[PDB]
């Protein structure tokens, strides 16, 4: 299992929890509130 | 002796360098008259792939 | 050092050594170079000093509005109230706070820098009064009450400027999605607690479920 | 020495033997490391014991229901129950959440640091709220003396965790056996218990 | 108003502009039946598209001949016609973001270079102290400041040249 | 009209960063610290120390002239095609569609090479025959050169 | 022509691999290797690997023209409509008549069914009017890495790790440009990419909007 951590603390698997978490929080940002353009 | 200390970093002046104001371990001193004793290594790498190279009393200084 | 803000285990690095109000509270960690947690301590204060006194503004005044004494204005539409006034004082009152405020702040300002540095011919001939002790508790300025050796009355200055400091946080909270006062909020909560808050009718959350 | 979960199959090297409720069953490896089994222990006892707090709680109003009594299913309960409350819901969770955040909270710095919360700060309490083990506090969670004993304190823990594994398998059945029958579990009983040959998961009309 | 532009509600090619986007759903809508779910899907399409325009027509934004929003960079001009929210304040809302990635990244990158074999810390990262840094970074224009004051931001001629 | 500027921009700070990179590096680099013994021009060092394929000041001056011939052709394209809208009448072809990038290649390119490219049709041909003739004579001479 | 060309590039390659009168050692060298060196008037692109990487350019030039044949083909010739009166076909029958000249080629297969595409905007196949200028960015894209060479964009990082050296934000890993082949690769890569993307989003609207 350490080895297991180990291999998760690479580099192409935490930039994928980077690329979901960035991702989705954009989407869900827009699929909430549609379409901002200007702030209020 | 005639040169620095065994186990001492020393900051490098050749202008050719890839090692040029940066700083290395001095591996070992030559003191048998040759112009390039001082035998210095570094952690990082040149384009080729050598971490070492001979450099002169003049060419090196001390750290920072 | 007083009580840690975490009962368990929090291990603060630099805040072991004395200082005022010292609870452990640096998780950011910007207190590290001592040159400018001392600079930070000065903003703690001038922030704290100056909130205090203006949260009596808006708090011995309002309630003093809601019992009925008198008919003052709510501190959100105090400013458009003086200037209609026909004896009213037009916005020279930016810059003037800046010219009076500059004169002041840059005398504290090359204290810091140079502690007990004014001159002897610089003022006219107040030049000794105006020398302070320490770092933001100078001595003629207070006329009574400082010359205890237990000085750390000092806590008292910061727990509540600490604390008035989250009132103004609230008051322009509150008067942002509320509408109201800030003690117009109190006497409803007081009168219906589970009705008025933040989750459900103060719109800090959307919170739309009607099921 | 001891039981497991599959006779003969030759126990894992972390699982000693020691903790309640150790069967050697652990396929994945997971609680290898001291740290995260100091962390599991503490997860799976919570898990446990809100689990027969929850399910106590289904079992008496499914009762009190079948008999007479004004309760409702334990599905669809929150949304009959708010229609006609003077709390508006957003005022019920974050005085939940924020209650919770209190106590959860200083679990988790007596699991980081054991006996930090003893120093007396809350309150002036120091020979309570300091835990005895890991997952297993007293002084003020064990105002019985119920547990200044290791002999008897040591089968407790076992019947805390055998009690409370069935009692989160039985939670995972009531979410099935209700989205089959649509029906209550108490209810789902009494059938069983009337034509045990021809009332069974087979012939619910689902999982087919 | 500025430069010559109309707000977007007083526009009437703005206008134009709504009443064609909804005609193509209207068309798009009779094919099918009324409880259908691509009904569904194109009424919610239609209500966005109601709400989009009326929004930008609310938020005081600036219609040109062609009937489309223009911006306005100026921050003089945003303040004074009270366009601030649409090039301005954005401004701000980024470079407090991306101070945030050097100002993590930086500390990583210093932190790691103190201890042994700082190459296999890029490639497999020590992800508890990188979440440590990523949560400690709200703060980062105090801590720039703070370093640039103090003098251990910058390194001094102790880089390597060229000639 | 904005977005034209800001990419015509794009172009001479980066064209200027090619050139200016191959006058101050002349003399030297930390891949070759003598350029200056061996000349302007010269193919490379070899594939020691990684690969040293086009270093020399010539061939800065080299890839500079594809950024030159990118720029200057945005700089002409932005020219035309805002004048043909005037000298057609319809200022409000520019100003609608040049903010896309389907529009240049809708409305400029693929629009005004109508006429043209009927230049000898398998009908007839018409007087712009010698223009389409030379149209493929570059697309061709451009193709030989890669 | 285009496969007697393909062979020639692939099979100089195998029988030159092992040696030449060039290279009496390339099999010393390897399979891949860039060059051995600016003498003999210039060793680049000598190599086995260096033939196969010519090659996909010419069965991408191959396979190009045998799909414009197939679709311009049985648009004209094949599919349509049929009416009482024979079949009308999609492009009229003028294959017989414009193909024997490459302006035709211009006109009547690139000019003419690119309209579909290009009004994509604003319908369902609004992906493939994406998709097709994308296509090309990709491709243009590649020039930069089949033109220019390695030498050029290490030293252009070094003037770039001067600053991240500045600021003591550097990467222990160093950062280098990419061997000689790697660019070929990504070349041919991004280039065929390209090339082909172009094709799928050009007959997938065409087709689909009928004619
Ligand atoms: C030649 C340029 C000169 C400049 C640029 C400064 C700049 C400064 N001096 Mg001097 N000083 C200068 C000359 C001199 N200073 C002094 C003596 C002092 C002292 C003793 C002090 C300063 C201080 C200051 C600061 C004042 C900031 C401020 O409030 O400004 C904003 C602008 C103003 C204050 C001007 C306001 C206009 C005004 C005077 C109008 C007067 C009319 C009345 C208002 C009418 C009454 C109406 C009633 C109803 C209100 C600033 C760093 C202070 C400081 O920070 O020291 C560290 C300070 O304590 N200066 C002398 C005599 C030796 C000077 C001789 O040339
Ligand atoms: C330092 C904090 C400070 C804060 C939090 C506020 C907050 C407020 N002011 Mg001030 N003000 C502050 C300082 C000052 N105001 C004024 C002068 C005014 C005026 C003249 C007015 C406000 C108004 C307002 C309110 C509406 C904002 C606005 O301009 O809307 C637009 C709002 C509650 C306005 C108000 O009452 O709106 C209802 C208003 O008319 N403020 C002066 C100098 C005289 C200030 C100096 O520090
Ligand atoms: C720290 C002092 C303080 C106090 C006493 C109050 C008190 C109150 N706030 Mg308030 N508030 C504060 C700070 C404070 N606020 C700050 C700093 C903000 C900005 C983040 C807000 C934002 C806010 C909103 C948006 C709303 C209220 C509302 C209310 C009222 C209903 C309770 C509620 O919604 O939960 C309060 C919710 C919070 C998130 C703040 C609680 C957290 C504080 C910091 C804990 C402090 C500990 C303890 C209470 C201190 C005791 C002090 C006491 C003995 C004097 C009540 C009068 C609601 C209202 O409409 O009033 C009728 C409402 O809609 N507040
Ligand atoms: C399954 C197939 C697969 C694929 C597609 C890749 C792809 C990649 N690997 Mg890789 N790898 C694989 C298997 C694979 N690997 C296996 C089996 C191992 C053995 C465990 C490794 C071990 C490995 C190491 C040790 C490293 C990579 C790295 C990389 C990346 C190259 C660096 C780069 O260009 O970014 C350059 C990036 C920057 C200059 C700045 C950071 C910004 C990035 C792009 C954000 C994160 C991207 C994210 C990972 C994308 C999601 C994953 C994607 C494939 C869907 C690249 C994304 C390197 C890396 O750092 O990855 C990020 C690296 O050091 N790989
Ligand atoms: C220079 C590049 C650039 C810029 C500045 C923008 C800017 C924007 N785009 Mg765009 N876009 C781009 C490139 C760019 N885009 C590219 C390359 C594509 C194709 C892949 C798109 C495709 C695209 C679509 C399809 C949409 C946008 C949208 C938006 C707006 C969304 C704001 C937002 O996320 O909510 C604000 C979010 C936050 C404030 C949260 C972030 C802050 C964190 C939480 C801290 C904003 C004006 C959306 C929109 O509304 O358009 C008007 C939208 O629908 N864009
Ligand atoms: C979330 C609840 C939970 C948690 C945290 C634990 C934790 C633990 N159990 Mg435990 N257990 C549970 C539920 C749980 N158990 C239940 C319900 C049963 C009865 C079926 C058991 C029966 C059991 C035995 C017999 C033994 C343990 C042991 C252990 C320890 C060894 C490491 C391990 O596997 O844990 C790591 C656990 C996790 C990371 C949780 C993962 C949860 C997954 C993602 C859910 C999978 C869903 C599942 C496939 C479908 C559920 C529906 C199903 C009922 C049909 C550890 C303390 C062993 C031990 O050392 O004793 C102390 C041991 O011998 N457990
Ligand atoms: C943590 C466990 C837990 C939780 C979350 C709940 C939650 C709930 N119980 Mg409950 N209950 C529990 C354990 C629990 N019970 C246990 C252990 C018992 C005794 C064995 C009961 C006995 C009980 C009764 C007798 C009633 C509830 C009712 C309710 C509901 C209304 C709560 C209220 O009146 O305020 C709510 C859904 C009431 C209900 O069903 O709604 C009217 C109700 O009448 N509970
Ligand atoms: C290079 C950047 C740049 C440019 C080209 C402009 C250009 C302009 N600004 Mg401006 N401005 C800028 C940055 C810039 N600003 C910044 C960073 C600020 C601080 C937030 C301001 C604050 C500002 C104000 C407050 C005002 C302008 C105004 C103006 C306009 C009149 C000329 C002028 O500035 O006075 C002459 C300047 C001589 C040095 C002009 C369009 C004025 C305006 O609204 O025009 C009608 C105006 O009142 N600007
Ligand atoms: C099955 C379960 C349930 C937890 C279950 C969690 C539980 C039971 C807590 C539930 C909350 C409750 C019951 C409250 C409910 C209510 O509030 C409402 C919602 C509705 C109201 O009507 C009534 C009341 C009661 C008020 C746990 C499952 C975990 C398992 C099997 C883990 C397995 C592993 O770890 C090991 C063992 C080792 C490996 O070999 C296999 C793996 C996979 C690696
Ligand atoms: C450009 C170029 C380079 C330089 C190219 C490099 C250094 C490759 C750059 C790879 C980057 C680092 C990949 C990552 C790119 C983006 C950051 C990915 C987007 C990620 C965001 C979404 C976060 C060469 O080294 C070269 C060598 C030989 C012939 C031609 C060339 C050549 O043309
Ligand atoms: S690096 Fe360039 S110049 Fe040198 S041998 Fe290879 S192709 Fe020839």
């Amino acid at each position: 299992m350490k080895d297991f951590t180990t291999y998760l603390s690479t580099a192409p698997v935490v930039g994928l929890g980077w690329a979901i978490f960035t991702s989705g929080l954009l989407i869900e940002i827009n699929r909430f509130f549609p379409d901002p353009l200007v702030f209020s | 002796e005639i040169g620095p200390k065994r186990g001492s970093l020393v900051k490098v002046l050749r202008p050719e360098s890839y090692w040029y104001n940066q700083v290395g371990k001095v591996v070992s001193v030559d003191q048998s008259g040759i112009r390039y004793p001082v035998v210095v290594r570094f952690e990082n790498q040149n384009y080729a792939g050598v971490s070492t190279n001979n450099y002169a009393l003049d060419e090196i200084e001390e750290v920072k | 050092d007083r009580p840690l803000w975490y009962p368990g285990a929090t291990p603060p690095a630099h805040l072991d050594g004395s200082m005022l109000g010292d609870y452990g509270f640096d998780p950011l960690r910007l207190g590290t170079n001592p040159d400018r947690m001392k600079w930070f301590r000065e903003a703690e204060l001038t922030n704290g000093r100056w909130a205090m006194a203006a949260v009596v503004g808006i708090l011995f005044t309002d309630v003093f509005t809601s019992i009925g004494l008198v008919g003052l204005p709510k501190w959100w539409e105090a400013g458009a109230q003086t200037y209609p006034i026909d004896n009213q004082t037009l916005r020279t009152l930016a810059i003037i706070e800046f010219l009076l405020f500059g004169w002041v702040e840059t005398k504290r300002l090359y204290d810091l820098r140079n502690p007990g540095s004014q001159g002897d011919g610089s003022f006219l001939g107040i030049t000794d009064g105006l020398k302070g002790t320490e770092n933001g508790y100078p001595g003629g300025i207070f006329d009574p009450l400082g010359y205890s050796k237990t000085s750390p009355e000092k806590l008292d200055e910061l727990q509540n400027g600490r604390l008035a400091m989250l009132a103004f946080l609230g008051f322009a909270s509150t008067a942002a999605v509320n509408g109201q006062g800030p003690i117009e909020s109190l006497q409803t909560h007081l009168a219906d607690p589970f009705h008025v808050t933040f989750a459900t009718n103060g719109v800090s959350i959307p919170h739309f479920t009607e099921f | 020495d001891r039981p497991l979960w599959s006779p003969g199959s030759e126990p894992p090297a972390w699982l000693d033997g020691s903790l309640a409720g150790d069967y050697g069953f652990d396929p994945l490896h997971l609680s290898e490391e001291p740290e995260m089994r100091k962390w599991m222990v503490q997860a799976e006892l919570v898990h446990c014991r809100w689990a027969m707090l929850g399910v106590a709680g289904i079992l008496f109003t499914s009762i009190g229901a079948k008999a007479g009594g004004n309760f409702p299913d334990w599905y669809d309960a929150g949304k009959e129950l708010q229609k006609n409350s003077d709390i508006p819901l957003g005022s019920l969770i974050f005085t939940e959440l924020l209650l919770f955040g209190w106590v959860e909270t200083k679990r988790l710095y007596d699991l980081r640091n054991p006996g930090s919360q003893g120093d007396g700060s809350f309150l002036g309490i120091t020979d309570g709220l300091k835990g005895k083990e890991n997952g297993y506090p007293g002084g003020l969670f064990d105002p019985m003396g119920m547990s200044k004993n290791e002999a008897s304190f040591k089968e407790a823990k076992q019947k805390e965790v055998k009690n409370g594994r069935l009692a989160m398998l039985a939670f995972v059945g009531f979410i099935a056996q209700h989205h089959a029958t649509h029906k209550s579990p108490i209810d789902n009983l009494l059938d069983h218990v009337a034509d045990p040959f021809h009332v069974t998961f087979a012939t619910n009309g689902v999982s087919i | 108003d500025i430069a010559g532009l109309t707000p977007c509600s007083e526009s009437k090619a703005y206008n134009k502009l709504e009443r064609k986007e909804l005609k193509v759903l209207d068309k798009r809508l009779k094919q099918y039946e009324p409880g259908s779910a691509p009904y569904l899907a194109l009424q919610a399409t239609k209500e966005r598209t109601e709400n989009r325009f009326k929004t930008y027509a609310k938020q005081g934004l600036l219609c040109g001949n062609d009937g489309l929003p223009h911006l306005i960079s100026d921050p003089g001009l945003a303040l004074r016609f009270n366009h601030a929210g649409e090039v301005f304040i954005p401004t701000f809302g980024f470079l407090y973001v991306a101070g945030y990635i050097g100002h993590v990244g930086r500390q990583y990158i210093i932190l790691s270079k103190e201890d042994a074999k700082p190459t296999d810390k890029e490639i497999i990262l020590d992800v508890p102290l990188a979440l440590k840094l990523a949560f400690q970074g709200w703060a980062w224009p105090l801590a720039s400041i703070q370093e640039l004051r103090n003098g251990s931001l910058l390194e001094k001629d102790e880089n390597i040249t060229v000639s | 009209d904005f977005l034209v500027h800001h990419a015509i921009a794009l172009g001479l700070h980066t064209t200027t960063l090619i050139l200016v990179k191959g006058a101050l590096d002349a003399r030297g680099s930390k891949l070759m610290p003598d350029k200056k013994d061996f000349g302007y021009s010269f193919p490379c060092d070899g594939p020691g120390r990684g690969g040293t394929c086009d270093i020399s000041a010539y061939d800065a001056f080299y890839l500079a002239v594809f950024w030159m011939l990118n720029t200057i052709g945005w700089v002409t394209f932005y020219w035309h095609w805002k004048h043909l809208t005037l000298w057609q009448g319809n200022v409000s072809q520019f100003d609608e569609s040049s903010t896309y990038l389907m529009g240049w290649l809708r409305d400029y390119l693929w629009l005004n090479s109508s006429q043209l490219i009927n230049g000898y049709n398998p009908f007839g041909m018409n007087s712009l025959s010698v223009w389409a003739w030379t149209f493929l004579f570059g697309h061709l001479v451009y193709a030989t050169g890669f | 022509f285009t496969i007697h060309v393909t062979v020639l590039i692939l099979l100089k390659g195998v029988l030159f691999a092992r040696s030449s009168r060039l290279i009496p050692d390339k099999a010393n060298l390897g399979f891949r290797f860039p060059c051995d060196g600016p003498g003999r008037g210039g060793t680049c692109q000598v190599s086995a690997w260096d033939h196969v990487f010519l090659g996909l350019f010419w069965m991408y030039n191959s396979l190009s023209i045998v799909i414009f044949h197939f679709s311009w083909k049985m648009q004209s010739d094949v599919w349509g409509t049929v009416t009482d009166s024979g079949v009308s076909h999609i492009t009229g029958g003028n294959f017989a008549q414009s193909a024997n000249t490459i302006n035709g080629w211009l006109r009547d297969f690139l000019w003419a069914q690119s309209s579909q595409v290009i009004q994509s905007y604003g319908s369902a196949l609004s992906a493939y009017g994406l998709m097709f200028l994308g296509a090309h960015f990709v491709w243009a894209f590649s020039l930069m890495f089949l033109f220019s060479g390695r030498g050029y964009w290490q030293e252009l990082i070094e003037s770039i790790v001067w600053a991240h050296n500045k600021l003591r934000v550097a990467p222990s890993i160093q950062p280098r440009a990419l061997s000689i082949t790697q660019g070929r690769a990504v070349g041919v890569a991004h280039y065929l990419l390209g090339g082909i993307a172009t094709t799928w989003s050009f007959f997938l609207a065409r087709i689909i909007a009928v004619g």
